[PDB]
């Protein structure tokens, strides 16, 4: 609840419209990182450590600035989202997962920001003011110039990279909640049931057919909320970690500068854990329809109204469906798909270093 | 004319004057029209087939380097398409007679004719929107292919009459397709003649095609619409069925609804076998002919360089290539996606406040509603986007192995 | 005869008189008959692996080049389909007879006897049908490999074979010559008529499926209320009974079916993949129209027509047996009595198992199979045509 | 002894005498045994993981070309196996211990007292086999691995510290295993005691492996015929339900046989669960290694020229990964063909000639039983022969890539 009541205001479902204008400004930041990280790839002359570096910062801008629009255009369906999780909570596992994932990306971002200096009071081959020594990309219209100008630059190079960590821990924790406010209604369902299954109670079996009925509707809302941000997961992850491999062995064998990696090594490891929470907690999913299942196979069965039976026998029917998460109309989200994207991702690899060298 | 012939009316009206061999919905069964009608398809029909080999006659007898040979399949095989789709139309046309009389003395129900009325304009209105679609790229398709021609040197690699092992650049006629005449079409009335001749053939052609194309999009469109009705009207047939303060009269009632339900359903399962085995193995000779294309075509891609006349042509090669497979890999999707739903849709209604009649639909709706309605090529695949997306995966995995090993 | 025995009659009789193992199915059970059938049965499979092991002896003390080690494992592996295949139904008559006796003393409905006759007979032409593509592809391949080594020093014979004696010139020519056309001749019927059984099984549970699809239909009109009596719930618990005993009869069926040629299609499939990558290296030396594109091409063709046969048999089988469903859903159940209402659930819930042949778990009898094994052909030939 | 683990007595008696962190099934439980069995564990902890140490050591600090690297590690993934099932084991038993004592206070119903014992009894002559097979598998591995290093020559190649550019062959000790140790391992009592510790560390690891994989086969075993025993007793459990000329008597017994049925379905679904729960990551784990393992066999199976000995290591590597795949492959697809079949026995009763509770419960047991029970290796995969299968191919198709491309 630390970061998804954050995730709430600052999608505008709440109240609270000021965390909405703080939405708006980090788009502008972002938009106006994009643009200038374009300019400098296209219209500006720069060598090839500073190419890959700039690519890979327009990379990382156009998906932040992409989720930041995903999130956006689905305020409404987050909104009755947040409502239906507002009566249970989740499992404490999802929760201390969440509690992971979010001190992790604040130690990240902090790391991230701070390696500029160590490595501008180290190698002293190299001085502050040049390629590396900033956050991100140079590309400030401002010229290297006294200590406090240095720090201001370094400072507004650093709010881009803290965005970018906010609008990750905003997709990594989110799926995370919803997956588990899904699981915990749907135990609350089964024990609905196993109760129902006490006292031939056909009235309590309407209302666990209703509680599922409602789960299944918001289990509706959440494909159509997470469709978007996972594909471009998918997709984007699959390229940079072959582009990103491709970088972390050239500079290995020193065709371009090493300090590369200090992206590579945390813009992939911001990578494989995106896809990774959502196709381990996809194929979680699939688990749930088989606890009504077995719950339904029960003795009691044969004690029942015999119109009892037949609303038993049309769950048992609609639960013997996994609950799949498609999206894309081809993509299944599960550790299958996991596996699957490794093979694209080492032939992208294979691509670029053939090309390369 | 009523039913799905009514709702495709402009289809069948654009195929009879195409000049496929169709010989039904026409208004004017005499012997002069008849007689009219059979000159005008077969002199259709030898033209097609004489440029055919025409062009496929200036593709071994003028081939010398392996380029020129990918060049002239690669076209070959784009019109294969057509070749194939006016013969299997022509001598095929009872199956498709079939399928477009399924829904002819069919009626709504009183109770559900607004939403049958509501779904049936909306099917209306895709098929309109279909065929201006595929109207618009057959045009734009047939302009860029005369524009093309005039913006490159018409030469042709020819060996050398004179040394040993060198090459020529000849020149050739400017035309829209490499072809071979009878008569001289380098200059004049010939000249003439054979650019209004190649020109009337690629538009013919791609016509054809794309009508094969447009009418099975629209099969499966108004299968769709069906579907989406019948999900709709669930919920007032359970509904019917309630308990709240059942009679005779109520219990005939919703007798009659699950009545009309039941067999609109079978009537579109029905609809969907019957566009399997119309237009089944058409898909199948479809795919067979654009997996050479699309191979023959990603080699082609790998000697693109700078922006020119044969990167444009590669391109929209490639790209017309793979709209054709995914203007019926979407609506075999989204015919799978809303014949899987309609479980879905049955469960999510009050069936649990309802009669023990209602019930027994509902649970046999579950049972049958389960496995999705499927449009396959000759029982060799399964028409969805799961088709396109590995064909387009294969085509990207040999487009990078040319570009890596080579 | 009757039943299954009868309808397939003359498979079963061909079987017998080309030399495979038969003990059952013979109506002359005296001392000298049967010994005389065992003694023609040795000496036949006798006849066969001497010739087999004579055709791998100049396979490995014979060969030297690379190509000429890919040809001579073509024609082992083209030959040792039927190896297998003769002792697969030699020492495995027992599951063969039991699949021919599961239709023993199955009698039709008498309100259903109709409709059984009308799919009883299609079956039948089908299952001759068969047996006439089979009679003549066979032969053909008898008659196109007497016509192909005429057309290209080796002494020459329809297969390089070693021989203790020399047959190059004199009778001893001769006598190879009529020798490998007989072993080439068997071995072909074998391994074609061993197919032929399996699609005739194939065909005959599709038909007795159709047949029950059609007959739901009348069995629903009967249990209908149309403006129950005693005897017309008779009539159609009589009618359930029936319908259940035939669909238990072809799943018991098409499961005698798996498990009768199921590992014969592993062993198959194992066999004929190799061939395939042999056969798609060897298609990469085509050098226009000689022997050598003849022979890929026949190779090719009759290994695919192989496998095809079967394929598409199991695809029909899979399709049709999951249309039982739709069939259980044309029929007017809605105006039925709550008995049919419980048959008709009961069968719609069993008709979600499509009846799948499987090669010993492995894999799935069906056109996807065969389009994947035709994929990986062509991908393999691509591979080694962009490599080269 | 009662239940499960009287069945699988040997495994465990085994496991226990064999160093693995177990404390449970003993009869001893002093303040002097204890402390000995946990003594024991350690030693036998310390020794496997410092010789695996060694291993890795030498693999780093004495490899020179890319083939002894491939060498190396194809050694040290080979072990890995054992490394990581003994730490999973002796830090997982908690979840051993519930799967072993899910059937602890089950008894058949009278009605079915006979055809279970037909069963349990067969279920043990399976596992008695499968105790067979594996301690013949090890013990056979051990020995050739004994044999296998007194028939080459024990050289290694280092770079020449004379020349630049060449390499030469150096005498090494002939040991099982290319290992480093604080003392000289080339002659004498070094050589005594490194031998003897490597022969006792590769059995001992080898039979770590193999009981794991033993225990999760025997589990899968018991499970398959629990699901055998109740697709048996359905036929007599219908026939009880028939209406033939219910009383009370007849009513009660149908009942509790029922009841006996339906609990004990529950029970083999909450077993497999179980089963999925303890060795659901190690399965993960095991393909996780093989996949490398197999990937750096494939390459060296490559360069197999005659035969030699490099190729029987590599035919002798390559069979026991595979084998270690397919002994559980096997096991999880009997699993699912077994849990899948149910319906189909079900169905094969005759419920028409039965009450309708009989029909009721036919409906109900095939709506269960109509979604397999599988196995699957924290849900990354499922066990079955399909994913023997898909590896194999895998490796083939490597294999042949490395041979054309080579
Ligand atoms: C391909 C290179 C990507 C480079 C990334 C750089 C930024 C590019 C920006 C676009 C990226 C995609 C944005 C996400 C989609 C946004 C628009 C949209 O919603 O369309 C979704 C649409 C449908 O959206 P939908 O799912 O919400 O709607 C359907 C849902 N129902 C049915 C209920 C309506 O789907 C697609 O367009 C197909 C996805 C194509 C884009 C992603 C491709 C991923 C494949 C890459 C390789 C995968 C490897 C593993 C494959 C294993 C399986 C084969
Ligand atoms: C779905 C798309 C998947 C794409 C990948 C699928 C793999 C390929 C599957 C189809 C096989 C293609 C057939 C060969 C055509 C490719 C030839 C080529 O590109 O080589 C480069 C060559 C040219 O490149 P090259 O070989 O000269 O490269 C060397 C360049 N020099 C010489 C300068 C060094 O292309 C051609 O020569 C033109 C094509 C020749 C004619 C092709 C006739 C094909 C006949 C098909 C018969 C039916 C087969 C059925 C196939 C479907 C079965 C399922
Ligand atoms: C909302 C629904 C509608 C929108 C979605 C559907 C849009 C329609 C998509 C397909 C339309 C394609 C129509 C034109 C295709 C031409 C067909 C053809 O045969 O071409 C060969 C023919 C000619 O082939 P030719 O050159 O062999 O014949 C000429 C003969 N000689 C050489 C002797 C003169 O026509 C053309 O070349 C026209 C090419 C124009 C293509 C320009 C496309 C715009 C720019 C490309 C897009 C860039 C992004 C993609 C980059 C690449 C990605 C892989
Ligand atoms: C209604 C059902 C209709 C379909 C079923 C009936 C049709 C069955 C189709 C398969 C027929 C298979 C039998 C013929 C093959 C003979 C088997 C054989 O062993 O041949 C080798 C044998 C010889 O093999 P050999 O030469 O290696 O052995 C002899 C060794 N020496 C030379 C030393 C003596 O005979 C042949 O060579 C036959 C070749 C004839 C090929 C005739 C067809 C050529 C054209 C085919 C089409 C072109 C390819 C198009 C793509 C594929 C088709 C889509
Ligand atoms: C298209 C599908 C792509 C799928 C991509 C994703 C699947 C990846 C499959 C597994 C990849 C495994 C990579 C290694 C194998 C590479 C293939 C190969 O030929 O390599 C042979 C190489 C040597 O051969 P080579 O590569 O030099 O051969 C070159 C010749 N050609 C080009 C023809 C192949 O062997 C090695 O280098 C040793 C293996 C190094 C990698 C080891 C990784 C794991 C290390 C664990 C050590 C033990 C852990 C405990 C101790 C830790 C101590 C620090
Ligand atoms: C050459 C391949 C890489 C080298 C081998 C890698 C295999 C894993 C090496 C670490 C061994 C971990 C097992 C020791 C602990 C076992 C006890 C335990 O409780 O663990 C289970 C639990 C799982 O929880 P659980 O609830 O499922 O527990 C199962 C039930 N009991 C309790 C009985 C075991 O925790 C773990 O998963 C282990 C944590 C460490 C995970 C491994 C870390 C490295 C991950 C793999 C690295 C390589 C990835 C490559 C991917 C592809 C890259 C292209
Ligand atoms: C009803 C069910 C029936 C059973 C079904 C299942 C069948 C069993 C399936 C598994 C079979 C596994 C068999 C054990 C395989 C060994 C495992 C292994 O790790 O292999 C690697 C190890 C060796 O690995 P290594 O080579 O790395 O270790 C040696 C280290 N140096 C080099 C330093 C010495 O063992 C083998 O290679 C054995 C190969 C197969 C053995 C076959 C018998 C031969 C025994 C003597 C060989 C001597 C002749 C060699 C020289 C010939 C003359 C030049
Ligand atoms: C989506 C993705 O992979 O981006 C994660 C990016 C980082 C881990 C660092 C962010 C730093 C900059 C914006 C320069």
């Amino acid at each position: 609840i630390d970061t998804i009541n954050m995730f709430l205001q600052m999608t505008g479902c709440t109240d609270s419209k000021a965390m909405l204008y703080l939405t708006y400004f980090e788009f502008l930041i972002t938009f106006y990182y994009l643009i200038a990280t374009y300019a400098s790839i296209v219209h500006f002359e720069q060598s090839v450590t500073i190419q890959l570096f700039a690519l890979l910062c327009m990379l990382i801008e156009c998906v932040i600035l992409l989720n930041i629009t995903f999130r956006l255009y689905h305020k409404n369906h987050i909104r009755e989202m947040h409502q239906y999780s507002r009566r249970l909570g989740i499992p404490d596992s999802y929760r201390s997962v969440i509690n992971v994932i979010t001190k992790y990306h604040l130690i990240a971002s902090n790391i991230f920001v701070v390696f500029p200096v160590t490595y501008a009071i180290f190698c002293d081959s190299v001085r502050v003011g040049d390629p590396f020594t900033f956050p991100f990309l140079d590309v400030l219209p401002m010229h290297t110039d006294n200590l406090a100008i240095y720090a201001c630059k370094y400072l507004v190079y650093a709010i881009s990279v803290y965005i970018a960590h906010v609008e990750l821990c905003f997709i990594n924790t989110t799926f995370i909640y919803y997956v588990g406010v899904l699981k915990h209604r749907l135990e609350t369902i089964v024990q609905t049931i196993g109760e129902a299954f006490a006292d031939n109670d056909e009235q309590k079996f309407k209302y666990a057919i209703i509680q599922h009925q409602k789960l299944l509707s918001y289990f509706n809302t959440m494909k159509i909320v997470f469709s978007k941000p996972i594909l471009l997961s998918m997709s984007f992850n699959a390229i940079y970690f072959g582009l990103t491999t491709s970088f972390v062995i050239q500079a290995i064998r020193g065709y371009i500068n090493q300090a590369i990696l200090s992206i590579c090594i945390a813009s992939s490891a911001a990578a494989v854990i995106n896809i990774t929470i959502y196709t381990f907690y996809g194929s979680e999913l699939m688990d749930l329809h088989d606890k009504i299942l077995h719950v339904l196979f029960d003795n009691a069965f044969f004690y029942v109204s015999k119109s009892f039976k037949s609303s038993i026998l049309i769950m048992m029917t609609r639960v013997t469906i996994p609950l799949k998460f498609t999206v894309g109309y081809i993509f299944t989200i599960n550790l299958n798909l996991l596996l699957k994207i490794l093979k694209m991702s080492y032939t992208v690899l294979n691509v670029l270093l053939s090309s390369e060298t | 004319k009523d039913g799905l012939i009514k709702d495709l009316w402009p289809n069948i009206r654009l195929i009879q004057l195409s000049g496929l061999f169709i010989s039904e919905y026409y208004d004017d069964y005499s012997g002069l029209a008849v007689l009219f009608r059979k000159i005008y398809s077969w002199i259709t029909a030898i033209i097609i087939y004489s440029q055919f080999i025409f062009i496929v006659i200036f593709m071994v007898t003028k081939s010398n380097d392996s380029d020129q040979l990918a060049a002239g399949v690669v076209t070959t095989l784009f019109f294969t398409h057509s070749m194939i789709k006016f013969v299997y139309f022509s001598t095929g046309t009872k199956s498709f007679y079939r399928t477009l009389s399924c829904w002819n003395n069919t009626s709504p129900h009183p109770l559900f004719a607004e939403s049958h009325s509501r779904f049936h304009a909306k099917s209306l209105s895709r098929m309109r929107q279909l065929l201006i679609i595929v109207s618009i790229v057959t045009i734009f398709t047939t302009i860029s292919w005369t524009t093309i021609t005039f913006f490159g040197e018409s030469v042709w690699k020819v060996p050398d009459p004179e040394t040993f092992n060198q090459t020529m650049y000849v020149p050739v006629p400017r035309l829209m397709l490499h072809s071979w005449y009878p008569w001289d079409s380098g200059h004049g009335l010939g000249y003439i003649v054979a650019f209004v001749l190649q020109f009337y053939w690629v538009f013919i052609t791609l016509s054809h095609s794309n009508l094969m194309e447009l009418l099975f999009s629209s099969f499966l469109v108004h299968a769709c619409e069906q579907l989406q009705h019948l999900k709709e009207i669930l919920n007032p047939l359970i509904e019917l069925s309630a308990t709240l303060d059942l009679t005779s009269n109520q219990e005939v009632l919703v007798r009659s609804a699950i009545k009309y339900w039941v067999e609109r359903h079978k009537h579109v399962v029905k609809y969907v076998s019957l566009i399997t085995e119309c237009y089944g193995s058409a898909l199948l000779f479809h795919m067979l002919v654009s997996t050479v294309i699309l191979t023959i075509l990603a080699y082609q891609a790998t000697k693109i360089n700078g922006v020119n006349v044969f990167a444009f042509s590669t391109i929209g090669y490639l790209m017309y290539s793979f709209a054709q497979i995914f203007m019926f890999c979407i609506h075999g999707n989204e015919l799978i996606e809303e014949s899987s739903s309609v479980m879905e849709a049955a469960y999510g209604c009050h069936w649990y406040d309802g009669s023990e009649e209602a019930k027994t639909f509902v649970q046999i709706v579950c049972q049958q509603c389960q496995k999705p309605l499927i449009v396959s090529g000759a029982k060799f695949f399964n028409v969805s986007l799961d088709l396109f997306a590995s064909v387009l995966g294969a085509v990207v995995t040999y487009f990078m192995v040319l570009v890596q090993l080579k």
